[PDB]
């Protein structure tokens, strides 16, 4: 795992953030992220990543 | 050739500007500006931004807080990010 983020606040717009890193490694190479929470049942909860 | 005469001697003809001029060559002060109103600004203070478009770079030589001349301003976006992973934003 390279870098973690976490998100807490109460917001109903699609809101955009960004992170920045230095790529050390050289040569293409692959990039990922995972999301840790796991997905809404109902319809309630709309966290949507 | 063999004499030299009009030997012409210059005694006060240089006195005439001061005494202290002949053993040391006084200084230059700046030209007083109006928009300025009183400031007196001299030649070895800058405590203010400038700017380097076909200008001179200045030197420094002991101590005395100065400005300096912009290269380069630019704004962005600050983006969430530190020396590490804490990157809680809650």
């Amino acid at each position: 795992t390279e870098k973690d983020i976490t998100i807490k606040g109460k917001t109903t717009s699609q809101y955009l953030a960004s992170v920045v890193m230095g790529n050390l490694p050289p040569r293409p190479f692959n990039i990922r992220m995972r999301r840790m929470t796991p997905d809404s049942t109902t319809d309630q909860l709309q966290n949507k990543t | 050739g063999g004499m030299t005469g009009v030997l012409f001697s210059l005694g006060a003809s240089m006195v005439l500007g001061g005494v202290a001029q002949m053993l040391a060559p006084k200084a230059r002060t700046p030209r007083i500006q109006t928009t300025d109103n009183g400031k007196q600004n001299t030649y070895f203070s800058s405590l203010d931004n400038m700017v380097a478009q076909g200008n001179v770079l200045p030197v420094l030589y002991g101590e005395m807080r100065v400005g300096s001349r912009v290269v380069s301003q630019e704004i962005s976006t600050a983006d969430e990010g530190d020396g590490g992973q804490v990157v809680v934003i809650g």
